[PDB]
């Protein structure tokens, strides 16, 4: 079972956005599905639900008249069409399935993110993070990448295009006082295979088609 | 209409040792259907909701049997009979009696594992930032415990106040430790003014505050 | 999910 969504980005207050989630492994039609949404670092808010039967729809009072869910059976699909955007309407939002044979909603999607504000879309400029000469103890170093100055949320960060993952952490954004983001991705390597093993840092910042893998070298 | 009330919000628990979540409705969860439709779903750090629970005791599939959840009416508990380092995130009760659909503030699992001394790194600005008007000087803190740090910049033995932001991970799902980055972030023409630079890094882990610095041409 | 069976 996958639910894939998309369609999150930037918008005005007072602005439209149309998202979309698509299902795989089950048989989507015979199922019940809804929105919910968590703002960041915080709580779960349902927003709004359709039944596997008859386009039955049900909303959230804070979304009421403004949003619409909507599903394309033929697609394998859900829609979000919201509406009249508000700053609070801000968050991370799931399409998540209604198993009716546990009577519980079951499976979330990653969720997609939705930023209503009036600041504009910034690519970030992204920064080798150098290994310090010389200089370390136990045959360790770090290196990692600086990505300064986007907005709005999120980028994503990986290292040699997925294949390595031991040792990395990427860090929670901040918000600068700027109003824009930065956030740094790091990983730890033996000194040891400098010069023969090759760090790529792979960062999309998909609200503003940023897209750009760097090598990271000392000195 | 039903609010759900869980207790406690913060729960720090030693691996190897039960943990309980109690959550409470503001009226009855039972069904005229005969059934009680309170769920529990957990969220692991940089992961989408995952159900564990639901008629108030049935586990999900692949959810381990230390997970328990019990209760009636209006009084639910989640137990976790041995707490292990991959149970850290935020738990979450719903339920699916009335509508709409209202969910617990979550609770924060945190696991109390033994003392780490962080290893730590600065990080000179890169030549490419180093072109563009501004720079931006890191320390990294990787993987420690407990969580409370300190961090200091010095600017040639002056103490900074105002000009730096950090950012600190989720509690690991394997080895349960935090790691931070501290970013100080200085002019071309400010930065060029001055030639030590140094983070003094306190933490229960380390006899005494470890400083590392460096000077300028020299990085 | 009360709305799935109600």
């Amino acid at each position: 079972v996958q639910l894939l969504e998309s369609g999150g980005g930037l918008v005005q207050p007072g602005g439209s956005l149309r998202l979309s989630c698509a299902a795989s492994g089950f048989t989507f039609s015979n199922y019940g599905m809804s929105w919910v949404r968590q703002a960041p670092g915080k709580g779960l808010e349902w927003v709004a639900s359709i039944r596997s039967g008859g386009g039955r729809t049900y909303y959230s009072d804070n979304v009421k008249g403004r949003f619409t869910i909507s599903r394309d059976n033929a697609k394998n699909s859900l829609y979000l069409q919201m509406n009249s955007l508000r700053a609070e309407d801000t968050a991370l939002y799931y399409c998540v399935r209604y198993d009716h044979y546990s009577g519980s909603s079951d499976y979330w999607g990653q969720g997609t993110l939705v930023t209503v504000s009036s600041a504009s879309t910034k690519g970030p400029s992204v920064f080798p993070l150098a290994p310090s000469s010389k200089s370390t103890s136990g045959g360790t170093a770090a290196l990692g990448c600086l990505v300064k100055d986007y907005f709005p949320q999120p980028v994503t960060v990986s290292w040699n295009s997925g294949a390595l993952t031991s040792g990395v952490h990427t860090f929670p954004a901040v918000l600068q006082s700027s109003g824009l983001y930065s956030l740094s991705s790091v990983v730890t390597v033996p000194s040891s295979s400098l010069g023969t093993q090759t760090y790529i840092c792979n960062v999309n910042h998909k609200p503003s088609n940023t897209k750009v893998d760097k090598k990271v070298e000392p000195k | 209409y039903v609010v759900m009330t869980q207790s406690p919000l913060s729960l720090p628990v030693t691996p190897g040792e039960p943990a309980s979540i109690s959550c409470k409705s503001s009226q009855s969860l039972l069904d005229s259907d005969g059934k009680t439709y309170l769920n529990w779903l957990l969220q692991k750090p940089g992961q989408s909701p995952q159900r564990l629970i639901y008629l108030v005791s049935k586990l999900d599939s692949g959810v381990p049997d230390r997970f328990s959840g019990s209760g009636s009416g209006t009084d639910f508990t989640l137990k976790i009979s041995r707490v292990e380092a991959e149970d850290v995130g935020v738990y979450y009760c719903w339920q699916g009696t009335h509508f709409p659909r209202t969910f617990g503030q979550g609770t924060k699992v945190e696991i109390k594992r033994t003392v780490a001394a962080p290893s730590v790194f600065i990080f000179p600005p890169s030549d490419e930032q180093l072109k563009s008007g501004t720079a931006s000087v890191v320390c990294l803190l990787n993987n420690f415990y407990p969580r409370e740090a300190k961090v200091q910049w010095k600017v040639d033995n002056a103490l900074q106040s105002g000009n730096s932001q950090e950012s600190v991970t989720e509690q690991d799902s394997k080895d349960s430790t935090y790691s931070l980055s501290s970013t100080l972030t200085l002019s071309k023409a400010d930065y060029e003014k001055h030639k030590v630079y140094a983070c003094e890094v306190t933490h229960q882990g380390l006899s005494s505050p470890v400083t590392k610095s460096f000077n300028r041409g020299e990085c | 999910d009360a709305e799935f069976r109600h």
